[PDB]
RNA sequence: AGCGCCGUGGCGCAGUGGAAGCGCGCAGGGCUCAUAACCCUGAUGUCCUCGGAUCGAAACCGAGCGGCGCUACCA
C-alpha cells in the first residue's frame, strides 16, 4: 500500500573531449538524477582524479585528456558507495550532516550510515 | 625621514653577513642597496650570483624586493662595497633574516619617535639604540627588557626625557605579548576519595594566583589535568606550577591514592 | 573541403575506444559491440587516427568479432553526422 | 499557534508526569510493578543478539528511542565495544474498543504516566504495563567476553536474524547457546528484514529458522517479522514482550549486592574543578536493593603486584552519593536494572576499561577473592561461529594442563591456566582476581583460530581464598 | 565537549604587523627541422567572518563560523 512502486535511470555519460582539454557538460544532469550536489561530486572528481577544474554555465572543464572508460568507472564507484545505500537498494539518500563528520542519511527507510572518505 | 645606519659604523665589515635590496641589474650583475646596513650601493656580479647554474637571469633576482647578501670587500675610501649572495649556507640564511629582522623592526620606534619630536635618527641610534646594543647585544632585546625591568635604561642619556616617555609608551603600546606555561599531571589514584581531593588541590593551586599571574587548573580528561599560566617573567611560572605539584602531591599521598606528573612546567 | 562518404550495406560507424598496439584498434562499433578493428591499408601511414574519433569500419561476413577501418571522419564530417543522425545519439562525441 | 514543546509539557502534565519517589516508603509491599517502582525504573533487562552488521542498535532505537551512541572514532561504524543502552516504557491502550495489536506502545523513558493514545480516533490513555531496559550487546567474533557478560546480566532476549542473507548464521547460534548456558529461556524472534524479501522467500527463511531451533534448549520461541527502519510492528513486540516474559522472581529478602560492567567518569571539560561530580560505576543489581547514604565496597578493587610478584586486593570501600537510573535522581534502586552508582569514588578509577566486570559488595556482607577456582565444567561437540567449508563442525577438544582459557564468571573477565583436568571437575588459576558469593554463572572459551571461542559451562564449587588487605 | 592548528590566485607554501605574495598549474610567443625539457611574458583573489588597539592591518588580540589531529564519548 505505502510503496506500490516497488537505479536505471544513470544518464548515458557524455566525454567531451577538446583535445588536451576534457568537457563534462551534462554533469548537472546526472548530480540531479542522482540526488547529489554538484559540489560534492566534483569534489569527489578531483579526489579519484589528480588534478583541477573550473566550473561554467552546469558544466565542469578540466585542461586534461582523459577517456570515458574512467569517467564511467568512477562514476560507477561513485553510486555504489555513495548514491546507492549499502544496507538497502534504493537512492532516495541524500548527503547530510550529524559533530563535524560529513553523515549521508538514507530517506526511503531512514538509516544511519557514512561515507566520506 | 628615513634614514641612518642599523649597526655601529656606516661602513659594513669584511666577512660579515647583511640583506639587501635589489633594484637594478645592468650588464655585470646587480649593484644594490643594503637594508642592514646604512643606504649605500654594493654590487654582485654574475659570477658569485646563483648557486646554480646561471639560467633564469630575472627569476632570481626579482628587481625590487630584498635578499640573503654576504661581504667581500670594502674600500673604506668611496663607499664601495664587493658583495655576494651564492656563499651563504643553508644553516646561515635563516640566522642572517633573523638578524634583518630584528634590525627592521627595532628601526620603526625609533622612527616614530625622531618624527615626532624632529630629531635626527642618527642622534637617537647613538644616544639609546647603540648602547642597548653593547649592553645586551641587539636592541630588541634591551627593548623587551624594558617591558619587563625599567633599569636597563638607567645609564642612557636621553637627548631629552620626554623621548623616554614617549618611547616607554609606544614601546608598551607596540611590543606588547607573557609566555603561556601549560603542564600536564596525571592522576593514577585507585583510592576511595578523589573528587573532594581534586576539588581542594584546585583550591589549594589557585590560591596562589597572583595579580598578575593566574593559575587554573582546567579539565581536559580525568587522568590528565591541564595546568595553565601566564608568566610575564617567564621565571615564575614554573616555580608556582611546582608549587601546584607539591600541593597535589601532599594531598594525595593521604587520601590513598597516587598521583604523577607528566609533563612539568614549560613556555 | 573533400566531401563526406555515408555507409554502405556491411561498412558501419564506429568510435575507437582506445587502439591498440602494432597496428591494430579497438572499435565500439555503434550496434551494441566493443569490436576490434586492423587498420587497413591506404590508410595506415598516411591518415593517423587518434583515440576518441568517429570511424568508418568496414564488417567482414565471414568474421563479425573483428573488422577493418576503412575511412577516418576528422570530428566535423562526424559532428554533421551526428547532426544528421547516422549514428545513435545518446553517445555524443565532440570536442 | 502554541509551540509544539508547549504541546508536549502541557500533555506531560496532563498525562501524570515523572513522580518523585518517596523517601521511605514500605518496602516489604513494593512489587516490581509498583507505581512508585514502574514510572522511573527499569525493572527487567531485555537484551538484543545477533551477528555482525545487521543492525541491533537500530532496532532498540526504533523501539525505545534512546541511542546507544557508538562513540570512539573508529568504533561509530565498524563494531562497539561497550553495550548500548536504552530506557522503554511499555504501554497499553485501556480502551477495549481499540484492537489489541496496535493497543501497545513503547515510548522514552521521559514519558508521562498516561501519555494520550496516539491511534487516529482513540481518544483514551495509555497505562503502564512494565518498564524494561535494554542491553545491546555487539555481535561480533572479536568481541567475546562483553557479550557473556550482558547475556550474565540479561533477564530475556531477543534473537537477530536477517532475511536475505545465509540461513544457520553460526553468530546467532553461538549467541543462542550463550544465553541457553547462563539460565534464560525467554527469547523471541525476529526477522529483520522482510521488506527485502518476496512472500515464499521469507516463508522459506521461516522454515528455516524452525529448522535450526529443533535441538536447542528453547523450544517454543515465538518469531516475529520486524522492520528496524521502518520503524513497524513494534505493538506487536511489545505485548510478546509483556506476554512470554514474566517477572523472575526477585523480592527484598535477598542480601545486597551489586555488579559493574561499565565504568562511567563525571569530569565534563571546560568546567572548573570547584564545581564537578563523582565517580560512577555502571552496574547490575540482580540482588539487594541500594539508597542513597550506603557504604559499598569493590571486592576485587585495586590489583597490585607485590616485589615477589604475588596478588594484593586492596577491597574498594566507597559511599554512594547518587543512584541514577532511567532519567530521573530517584531514592531507591529496584535489583534486575542497569543503575549508574555514582559514588566518591576516583575519577580516573573509573576512566574506560576499569570497572567492567568487578563484583561489589554493599556494607554487611564479606565475600571472598579467590585465587584458585576447582570448576564442574561440561562442553559441547561442535564449536559454534565457526563457518567450514563443506566438512564437519570444529569439534571441541578436551582441556589440558598449563593453558590460558577465557572464564567468564558471571561478569569477571578472568584468563585462567588449568592445573588438572578431571572426568567432570577442573582447577582453574588466576590472574586477575575473581570474588565469589553464591555460585555465579560462568562461561568457558579456548584460543584455537585466533580469537576466542566459546566451548561450554562451568560452575564454582570450591576454591581458594584471599582474605583482602583492609 | 575541550585542547593544537588552519582558513589561498586553480593546488601547494608563506610571512604576519608598511598592505597581493612564489612554485606547480594554464594561455601566449621564444629555442628547436619538429615534440618534449628549458626561456621569458599574462588574466584571475573577500589570505574565513564580526570587531577592538594602531599613522597602518590579511597581520596583535578578543566572539563568532567552517575543516581538521589528539584528549575521549568523558552518569
Ligand atoms: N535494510 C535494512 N537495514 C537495516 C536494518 N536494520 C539495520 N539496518 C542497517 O544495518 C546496518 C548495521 O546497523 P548497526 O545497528 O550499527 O549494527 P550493530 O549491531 O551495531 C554491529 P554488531 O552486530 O557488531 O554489534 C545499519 O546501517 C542499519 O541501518 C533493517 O532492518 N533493514
Ligand atoms: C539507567 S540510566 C543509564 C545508566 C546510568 N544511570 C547513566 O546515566
Ligand atoms: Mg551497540
Amino acid at each position: 500500500t505505502n510503496n506500490p512502486e516497488l537505479k536505471f535511470r544513470i544518464p548515458p555519460p557524455v566525454c567531451l573531449r577538446d583535445g588536451k582539454k576534457t568537457i563534462f557538460s551534462n554533469i548537472q544532469d546526472i548530480a540531479e538524477k542522482l540526488h547529489r550536489s554538484p559540489e560534492h561530486l566534483i569534489q569527489y572528481l578531483f579526489a579519484e582524479l589528480g588534478t583541477s577544474g573550473s566550473v561554467d554555465g552546469k558544466r565542469l572543464v578540466i585542461k586534461g585528456k582523459f577517456q570515458s572508460k574512467q569517467m564511467e568507472n568512477v562514476l560507477r564507484r561513485y553510486i555504489l558507495e555513495y548514491v546507492t545505500c549499502k544496507t538497502c537498494k534504493s537512492i532516495n539518500t541524500e548527503l547530510k550532516r550529524e559533530n563535524r563528520l560529513f553523515f549521508m542519511v538514507c530517506k526511503s527507510c531512514g538509516s544511519t550510515r557514512s561515507v566520506s572518505s | 625621514t628615513s634614514h641612518c645606519r642599523f649597526y655601529e659604523n656606516k661602513y659594513p665589515e669584511i666577512d660579515d653577513i647583511v640583506m639587501v635590496n635589489v633594484q637594478q641589474i645592468a650588464e655585470m650583475g646587480a649593484y644594490v642597496k643594503l637594508l642592514e646596513y646604512d643606504n649605500i650601493e654594493g654590487m654582485i656580479l654574475l659570477s658569485e650570483l646563483s648557486r646554480r647554474r646561471i639560467r633564469s637571469i630575472q627569476k632570481l633576482i626579482r628587481v625590487g624586493k630584498n635578499d640573503v647578501a654576504v661581504v667581500l670587500r670594502v674600500d673604506k675610501e668611496k663607499g664601495y662595497i664587493d658583495l655576494s649572495k651564492r656563499r651563504v649556507s643553508s644553516e646561515d640564511i635563516i640566522k642572517c633574516e633573523e638578524k634583518y629582522q630584528k634590525s627592521k623592526t627595532v628601526h620603526s620606534i625609533l622612527r616614530y619617535c625622531a618624527e615626532k619630536f624632529q630629531i635626527p635618527l642618527e642622534e637617537l641610534y647613538k644616544t639609546i639604540a647603540w648602547p642597548l646594543s653593547r649592553k645586551f647585544g641587539h636592541a630588541y632585546e634591551a627593548f623587551k627588557l624594558s617591558i619587563i625591568d625599567e633599569t636597563v635604561w638607567e645609564g642612557i642619556e636621553p637627548p631629552s626625557k620626554d623621548v623616554l616617555d614617549e618611547l616607554k609608551n609606544y614601546i608598551s603600546k607596540r611590543l606588547t605579548p607573557a609566555v603561556k606555561i601549560r603542564a600536564d599531571v596525571e592522576v593514577s589514584c585507585f583510592s576511595y576519595e578523589g573528587i573532594d581531593a581534586i576539588k581542594d588541590a584546585l583550591k589549594s593551586a589557585e590560591d596562589m594566583s597572583t595579580e598578575q599571574m593566574q593559575v587554573k587548573v582546567k579539565l581536559v580528561a580525568a587522568p590528565l589535568y591541564v595546568l595553565t599560566t601566564q608568566a610575564l617573567d617567564k621565571q615564575k611560572g614554573i616555580e608556582q606550577l611546582e608549587s601546584a605539584i607539591e600541593k597535589i602531591t601532599e594531598v594525595i599521598t593521604k587520601y590513598g591514592g597516587v598521583c604523577n606528573i607528566t609533563m612539568p612546567p614549560k613556555a | 573541403k573533400r566531401e563526406l562518404i555515408y555507409k554502405e550495406e556491411g561498412q558501419e560507424y564506429a568510435q575507437i575506444t582506445k587502439m591498440l598496439g602494432n597496428g591494430r584498434v579497438e572499435a565500439s562499433c555503434f550496434d551494441g559491440n566493443k569490436r576490434m578493428a586492423h587498420i587497413r591499408g591506404k590508410l595506415r601511414k598516411k591518415v593517423w587516427m587518434g583515440q576518441g574519433d568517429i570511424i568508418l569500419v568496414s564488417l567482414r561476413d565471414f568474421q563479425d568479432d573483428q573488422c577493418d577501418v576503412v575511412h577516418k571522419y576528422n570530428l566535423d564530417e562526424a559532428r554533421t553526422l551526428k547532426n544528421q543522425g547516422e549514428l545513435p545519439e545518446n553517445a555524443k562525441i565532440n570536442e | 499557534g502554541e509551540t509544539e514543546e508547549e504541546k508536549r509539557k502541557r500533555e506531560f502534565e496532563e498525562g501524570g508526569g515523572l513522580p518523585e519517589q518517596p523517601l521511605n516508603p514500605d518496602f516489604s509491599k513494593l512489587n516490581p510493578l509498583s507505581a512508585e517502582i514502574i514510572n522511573r525504573q527499569a525493572t527487567i533487562n531485555i537484551g538484543t543478539i545477533g551477528h555482525v552488521a545487521h543492525g541491533k542498535s537500530t532496532v532498540v532505537r526504533a523501539i525505545s528511542g534512546v541511542q546507544t551512541v557508538r562513540f570512539k572514532d573508529e568504533l561509530e561504524r565498524n563494531i562497539t565495544i561497550k553495550l548500548g543502552y536504552a530506557n522503554a516504557k511499555i504501554y497499553k491502550c485501556q480502551e477495549p474498543t481499540c484492537p489489541e495489536p496496535d493497543c501497545y506502545r513503547s515510548f522514552k523513558s521521559d514519558k508521562e504516566i498516561s501519555p494520550k493514545c496516539q491511534r487516529p480516533g482513540c481518544p483514551g490513555r495509555y497505562k503502564l504495563v512494565r518498564h524494561v531496559s535494554f542491553v545491546d550487546c555487539p555481535g561480533h567474533d572479536i568481541l567475546m567476553s562483553t557479550m557473556l557478560s550482558g547475556a550474565a546480566v540479561m533477564d530475556a532476549a531477543l534473537l537477530l536474524i536477517a532475511g536475505n542473507e545465509s540461513c544457520p548464521q553460526p553468530q546467532t547460534s553461538e549467541h543462542l547457546a550463550a544465553i541457553e548456558i547462563m539460565k534464560l529461556k525467554h527469547v523471541i524472534i525476529l526477522q529483520n528484514k522482510v521488506d527485502l524479501m518476496r512472500e515464499e522467500s521469507a516463508l522459506e527463511h521461516q522454515k528455516s529458522i524452525l529448522k535450526f531451533i529443533r535441538g536447542t534448549i528453547a523450544d517454543g520461541a515465538p518469531i516475529v517479522p520486524i522492520s528496524a527502519q521502518l520503524k513497524y510492528n513494534i505493538d506487536a513486540v511489545n505485548e510478546f514482550i509483556v506476554k512470554t516474559i514474566p517477572v523472575p522472581p526477585r523480592d527484598f529478602m535477598i542480601s545486597p549486592r551489586l555488579i559493574v560492567i561499565r565504568s562511567f567518569d563525571v569530569n565534563k571539560p571546560g568546567a572548573e574543578i570547584e564545581d564537578l561530580k563523582g565517580g560512577v560505576a555502571g552496574g547490575s543489581i540482580l540482588n539487594g536493593v541500594f539508597k542513597l547514604g550506603d557504604e559499598i565496597e569493590i571486592r576485587p578493587g585495586i590489583v597490585t603486584k607485590d616485589d615477589k610478584g604475588k596478588i594484593q586486593c586492596k577491597p574498594i570501600f566507597s559511599n554512594i552519593v547518587s543512584l541514577f537510573a532511567e532519567q530521573n535522581d530517584l531514592k531507591f534502586a529496584v535489583p534486575g536494572g542497569l543503575i549508574g552508582v555514582g559514588t566518591k569514588v576516583d575519577p580516573t578509577l573509573c576512566r574506560a576499561d576499569r570497572l567492567v566486570g568487578q563484583v561489589v559488595g554493599a556494607k554487611g556482607h564479606l565475600p571472598n577473592i579467590y585465587t584458585d577456582i576447582e570448576i564442574n565444567y561440561f562442553l559441547l561437540r561442535r564449536l559454534l561461529g565457526v563457518k567450514t567449508d563443506g566438512q564437519k563442525q570444529a569439534k571441541v577438544r578436551k582441556l589440558e594442563p598449563n593453558e590460558v582459557l577465557m572464564v567468564n564468571i558471571g561478569s569477571t573477565a578472568t584468563g585462567a591456566r588449568v592445573v588438572a583436568v578431571k572426568a567432570d571437575m577442573a582447577r582453574l588459576q588466576l590472574t586477575s582476581p575473581a570474588c565469589t558469593e553464591i555460585n555465579e554463572k560462568i562461561a568457558l572459551s579456548r584460543r584455537i583460530e585466533k580469537h576466542w571461542r566459546l566451548i561450554g559451562w562451568a560452575t564454582i564449587k570450591k576454591g581458594t581464598t584471599l582474605e583482602p588487605i583492609a
